[PDB]
């Protein structure tokens, strides 16, 4: 099956991670010397097999920079939000970059330390603002509210 | 093709005692003209009564939605009943009021020999009742397996291969895309 030989060469195009030559990849695959796999190589959208000599470029997520990452955050406006699996392959070490891009610059998803923060795609406007003490958080949650029209009526007794 | 043969074979119908009819499962009938009898093949002699004279709307048929083969014999001509060493049959009727059943036996030993098999006895069972790979090499067999059946589950695939299943699971995520739900559930693509 030539599809097994082509996908292993396509894996070798991703395992090399550089722009190697077509005959050199044929020498790296050794026994693979066919021409129909090269016909599907330029036809492959992920493996950018350019005609200018041997150029093997992968796809996935090309955002290898935080400046590219902010445009990715501006890309998903009122759409969805990806995880981080395409990010860690298009760029080595991203969760450290999330820690440096704090305050709504990389509103990720700290799932677990054991999960090594399984990140997500989000960004607010201020994000952090963590000067609120947890003593203020408990008193914020210890308040019961008279619902419906009572609290508007109690606001007129209070002032608003 | 249910049809009628004659509907004219006039027969009779006699009620018998139990000992003679169930034996039958060729005598001589003497007809004296209004009190008939039977010379039995040997042995005793019995008298017949006319159970009913008008026996109309009563006939006789045989048999060889799903229909089946119908065979219409004939009619019924008269109603009859057999009436009966007569004291021996009365003694045989008296012997019928004597049959019964048995009683529960009693196991009569030193008990603990029989009682030892109840709980623990260290005599177990004695019965048969309800006892109950390289990366490029395995991928070449996987592409050979994907050429035959592509949308196939991994349960029979781990059975059909039965080699390095961890290396089989690594190659299944390598150059194949396992479809989660839908019709081809857990099926590579």
């Amino acid at each position: 099956h030539d599809s097994s030989k082509l996908l292993w060469a396509t894996e070798y195009i991703q395992k090399k991670g550089k722009p190697v030559l077509v005959n050199e990849l044929l020498d790296y695959l050794s026994m693979k010397k066919d021409d129909k796999v090269i016909e599907l190589l330029k036809k492959l959208d992920r493996i950018e097999f350019d005609p200018k000599k041997g150029t093997f470029k992968y796809l996935t997520y090309d955002v290898h920079s935080p400046s590219e990452l902010l445009k990715l955050l501006r890309s998903q406006v009122t759409f969805k939000g990806i995880s981080c699996k395409d990010l860690k392959d298009g760029w080595p070490q991203c969760d450290e970059t999330i820690n440096q891009l704090e305050e709504d610059s990389k509103i990720l998803v700290l799932r677990t330390k054991k999960d090594k923060t399984p990140r997500y795609v989000w960004y607010n406007s201020g994000g952090n603002l963590k000067c609120i003490d947890e003593e203020f958080v408990k008193m914020w949650e210890n308040v019961q509210l008279p619902q419906f029209a009572e609290l508007p009526r109690k606001l007129q007794d209070l002032g608003l | 093709d249910l049809d009628l043969e004659r509907s004219n074979r006039q027969v009779w119908l006699v009620r018998l005692p139990m000992f003679l009819a169930e034996k039958w499962r060729l005598g001589k009938i003497r007809i004296n003209k209004s009190k008939i009898t039977l010379l039995l093949n040997e042995p005793h002699e019995y008298d017949l009564e006319l159970t009913k004279k008008v026996v109309e709307n009563e006939y006789v048929f045989t048999e060889q939605t799903i229909p089946k083969k119908t065979a219409i014999v004939g009619t019924v001509c008269h109603e009859c009943q057999v009436m009966p060493y007569h004291k021996i049959v009365e003694q045989r009727r008296n012997i019928v009021k004597l049959n019964n059943k048995e009683r529960i036996t009693t196991l009569d030993e030193t008990v603990g020999v029989t009682m030892s098999h109840t709980g623990m006895s260290m005599r177990s069972d004695n019965s048969n009742f309800l006892k109950v790979m390289p990366k490029k090499e395995i991928l070449d067999y996987l592409f050979k397996l994907f050429d035959e059946y592509d949308y196939w589950s991994l349960k029979g695939l781990k059975e059909r291969t039965r080699q390095p299943e961890a290396h089989l699971k690594e190659c299944l995520d390598k150059v194949a895309t396992l479809v989660k739900k839908g019709p081809y559930a857990f099926k590579y693509t």
